[PDB]
């Protein structure tokens, strides 16, 4: 049947604290490969599978600097979202990013996924066609608008069809015994 | 900066008794938007009232207008009460016949 | 491997 | 000038009925008036007339003697009595004024007419319908039911419970000889949708209570 | 007796139609017509001849010499869609006699041929002792069509029933046509036929 | 003598209340034609003249969308303004936008406008050359010289000489009755 | 730069009309439209992709997405036959571009294929030391026609003027198409053509 | 109550010069840019050249850049095109239209209203008489006419047995060839039989020469 | 008519 590759981000806020906490998973299938944490000592994207680390330190250097990034966006993100709702630096709230693409039994392409959560309510998601946005309440509405006219529906989905689908079938043969087992 | 608003309470056309009319009551000139504003039949809050939408003029002053059917007799008084951010207790200003 | 910039809202 | 006619319905052979056409905007007194009757599906149709006066009494042949056609000039009605009712009456009975006053034999232009009543004669009584399944053709596939014999209108018929509707085209029924309706309703798909999916025609005739759920299958 | 008219005349927008009412001697009676739409009484549009009512525009025009009566529509309209029939008065006959009535089609769709699908009664049905041949009619225009059946090259006249064509989803227009026949009946010949024709071209199933 | 179109919009924000409330009034001279109430049930915007409801669905869909948009940026509008003004999220403020333009006695363009107001105050103007903005306040020249960056003065300058005098000549006739009696 | 229109658009009355101007990146631009009829300026009919003027009527809309515009008249009436240019601004350009025109062709006749009749060069004019092949066209609606020459079964160029199609009498159009040539060409091949296309099809001598 | 005026054209000679001039009523004409777009008899709508509220700066496209010059006067509401070294691609009528929107540093914006224009033709103009040859019929059981060659100015009439044949008969516009001269020709259809008994004389008439040819026609 | 898209500050 089918494959899967999915990253998870959560990013929260700690109020009265300089820069947000940030946790970072990744899985192919349903078996974890890689993880960054904020609060590790490691400050770079750490393997968590047998088969993930022999990618030299030009992808570890890579991966770091895409969710280093990933988490300055969310920062930057938690200010503007806090203005966006009325609310105050006093609270503590949470952004949690999902973004994956699916392969088939012959290496090809399925479904895309992205879907953005604030406070665990559905903000913004990425439907089946990787053109349209999905705005939950207003507040997306207004990111809708504003990534709409930067056409930040092709620049996703041209990650998810581009390096998602070449990064999951070079890992599914990276760990063809671990990925393939019952 | 905050303004106080003006109220006037008026009928639609010249009132005559038993004949239907309408009570308005318009507040003008004020700031912020959010105000309350009831008609009275005889100090009771008369319910089937609908507003304006709210509009501004020059000075950038808010105006609605409260408005409800009545039938005007000479024993029944009504009145426009009004309570505003600037206005500690409500206004109140009772419908003229002849203002 | 993670996308290659990300948007901010 | 105003006609309305009246009277028409749902009557059962043999007997008789009376069609009433009221008349206003006109010298009533002075004028010829007409019915004139049309087969549904099918052309207009002469039945009788009557000069200004009511001396004579002009009859078509195919409702001479059944039929007999009078006025009232007191009362500004134009009536058409049909004795014998037949199947062969079910018609729209329209009536006209003639144009030209006091004709003395119904030549001329009749305008204008009434919007009509409708006689309609059957042995009537509710019907179940009996559904059978059109088996596909053994490219592009239809298929679709046969829903003979019910009575009175309407049946609906439905493919999936209502989760088809592309492809679904239900036609108009037949009146019978018999005077039991009769009607299909097919759904066109690929020659692949008989060996993958499953195809459930639901025809539901309300008069008679009955639901009806026929599988269609090939061969 | 006999006033005769065309079934069907299709003409396109803006153009000048023409219905003709042909009979013996027609020309010496004195011709009207009427149109009808669907679900209307019928409206006197042209009388004697060639004189026109009141309200009715003259882009219609009558005319009737010799053996032959014509309605003719100048500047035809989409809204003159509608059956059309003659009128006379027979005076050797004591009968007024309406034409057959004619379908004037003021086309919006291109003409298309019928889609055919003809099935022979289900064996189911064979066991109730009845056979019903189902003869389906679908996306024609314009809207009219006849149904001749033939069992083994040879016409089939009674047990024949025909639906009065209607506007589909998409407005084309869809009739159906049933040959009731006993199960033997059924059986004793080799093939049936539907025959529709549409607009002078005949398909068959 | 003249015409005239105008539309007020206003944007509160209710402190604790993750949208604010808008409010959008139409006029046509003296005489009210639309309505788009944030609190009513509708979704919609409404008519209030007996002339404008035979404009067809594509002017409910359009006008909709043009505000509730126009409330969307309002969001972060007032988010934004709260940031420029060193303001805390339990204050109630508001914002008030109004653009229109005047037709002449021959159906032609004599002058546009377009104000903006937070908390009553003046803020940012438009000035009569449809080519200059006036800041009244400091606050209002970070947002002056961030609309000349992307020709602001322009694309409002051709809603006032296109669909704005088009509007109002197309309900001067709409309403031929309504909107030159006396 | 370049934004390019169908030649002619034909539509029944009362119809829904479509007219393109595809181009490169035109949704991105803004498009606008006029319609010119014979002998008047062009009018503003939609500016800005869909915006309306004043007077034009709500049966007229606009369209611009990705790589087409798209102008859609619903219910088209007899004033509605007009060239239609498209408009817009080419950034990279400093040019203006308007599309190639449509002209809309409302048809109150049906439509008609063309009469073609090709003369040979006069004996007269061959002994006057030159050549005029004349290519006669007529009885054709709408009014838009393409003359394409064939000296042994290859095209010709130079040496063709062929005039703007005119309303006959019949109001079907007619239009002319000379080929000069030198009397030794004329006679160095052996046979020509002349290929008129009308509605897709192409009639030839 | 925008009202555009064209003047100044008519027919010339080549390598010329011509200045046109479009008078405006009905705005503050100092506040809008003004635009120029030319048109080819039986042709699309062609871009000549704009000029801002101003005069500031002057575009043009490039089929007339170097050769025409755009001006405006504000004082007098008109606006002028020049023309300089006239060839036969500059015979077109020339629209002036004002930009609807205000103050536009660059023609971008629509344009609404178009003036009615002139025209201007270019030609090496003089009278000449127009050769007329027999264009016969075919041998087959068939049309015939003339071809009315190389004749100028504008128009021949003709008519066939001096006016005593109107049926069949259909003349056809007349091409301006590459030389400047136009060209006619015109048919008339009959039965097959009877192209023995009956004459045919085209009677073409081009009144500019003072010229009458009457010729005939006959097979073969 | 409203306009088609509007300014942030």
């Amino acid at each position: 049947g089918s494959h899967s590759m999915r990253y998870f981000f959560t990013s929260v806020s700690r109020p009265g604290r300089g820069e947000p906490r940030f946790i970072a998973v990744g899985y192919v299938d349903d078996t974890q490969f890689v993880r960054f944490d904020s609060d590790a000592a490691s400050q770079k994207m750490e393997p968590r599978a047998p088969w993930i680390e022999q990618e030299g330190p030009e992808y570890w250097d890579q991966e770091t600097r895409n969710m280093k990034a990933h988490s300055q966006t969310d920062r930057a993100n938690l200010g503007t979202l806090r203005g966006y709702y009325n609310q105050s630096e006093d609270g503590s709230h949470t952004i949690q990013i999902m973004y994956g693409c699916d392969v088939g039994p012959d290496g090809r392409f399925l479904r895309g996924y992205r879907q953005d959560a604030y406070d665990g309510k559905d903000y913004i998601a990425l439907n089946e066609d990787l053109r349209s946005w999905t705005a939950a309440d207003m507040a997306a509405q207004i990111t809708k608008r504003k990534w709409e006219a930067v056409h930040a529906a092709e620049q996703r989905r041209v990650y998810l069809e581009g390096r998602c689908v070449d990064g999951l079938r070079r890992y599914l043969e990276n760990g063809k015994e671990t990925l393939q087992r019952t | 900066i905050q303004r106080t608003p003006k109220i006037q309470v008026y009928s639609r056309h010249p009132a005559e008794n038993g004949k239907s009319n309408f009570l308005n009551c318009y507040v003008s000139g004020f700031h912020p938007s959010d105000i309350e504003v009831d008609l009275l039949k005889n100090g009771e809050r008369i319910e089937k009232v609908e507003h304006s939408d709210l509009s501004f003029s020059k000075d950038w002053s808010f105006y609605l207008l409260y408005y409800t059917e009545f039938t005007p007799t000479e024993k029944d008084e009504y009145a426009c009460r009004v309570n505003h951010v600037t206005l500690s207790q409500p206004k109140i200003v009772k419908w003229d016949r002849d203002m | 491997v993670t996308e290659h910039d990300t948007l901010l809202y | 000038v105003q006609l309305q006619e009246s009277g028409g319905g749902v009557v059962q052979p043999g007997g008789s009925l009376r069609l009433s056409c009221a008349a206003s905007g006109f010298n009533f007194s002075n004028y010829g008036m007409h019915w004139v009757r049309q087969t549904p599906g099918k052309g207009l149709e002469w039945v009788a007339s009557i000069p200004y006066d009511g001396s004579h009494q002009w009859h078509a042949d195919s409702v001479k003697g059944r039929f007999t056609i009078s006025r009232d000039n007191s009362k500004n009605t134009l009536y058409l009595q049909i004795n014998s009712l037949r199947p062969e009456d079910t018609a729209m009975y329209y009536c006209s004024k003639a144009r030209i006053s006091y004709l003395s034999a119904p030549a001329w232009w009749f305008d204008p007419w009434g919007q009509g009543t409708l006689v309609t004669v059957s042995s009537a009584s509710t019907k179940g319908p009996s559904v059978f399944p059109l088996a596909p053709s053994s490219g592009t596939a239809a298929l679709g039911c046969l829903v003979k014999d019910y009575f009175p209108e309407p049946v609906t018929v439905s493919w999936n419970s209502g989760a088809l509707t592309s492809g679904v085209h239900t036609f108009p029924a037949v009146l019978q000889s018999s005077g039991l309706y009769s009607l299909s309703s097919v759904v066109t798909v690929p020659s692949s949708s008989l060996g993958t999916q499953t195809y459930i025609c639901n025809v539901n005739h309300k008069p008679s209570n009955t639901k009806v759920d026929k599988r269609v299958e090939p061969k | 007796s006999v006033s005769t008219q065309p079934p069907s005349v299709s003409v396109a927008p803006g153009q000048t139609a023409r219905i003709t009412c042909g009979g013996n001697n027609i020309g010496s009676k004195s011709v009207h017509w009427y149109r009808q739409k669907p679900g209307q009484a019928p409206v006197l549009v042209v009388y004697d001849n060639n004189a026109r009512p009141s309200g009715i525009p003259e882009r219609i025009s009558g005319s009737n010499f010799a053996n032959t009566a014509t309605l003719t529509i100048s500047r035809v309209e989409a809204g003159d869609e509608a059956d059309y029939y003659c009128h006379v008065w027979d005076s050797s006959s004591d009968h007024v006699v309406f034409g057959g009535g004619t379908k004037l089609t003021v086309l919006g769709q291109p003409k298309a041929a019928p889609s055919v699908t003809l099935f022979p009664p289900s064996s189911e049905e064979l066991q109730a002792n009845k056979a019903t041949l189902v003869c389906l009619i679908s996306d024609f225009y314009p809207g009219a069509v006849t149904v001749a059946w033939k069992a083994d090259s040879s016409p089939v006249k009674a047990g024949v029933e025909t639906t009065t064509p209607s506007k589909q989803s998409n407005n084309k227009y869809a009739a159906s046509s049933y040959l009731s026949l006993t199960p033997e009946q059924w059986k004793s010949h080799r093939s049936y036929s539907c025959q529709v024709t549409h607009e002078g071209s005949t398909v068959e199933k």
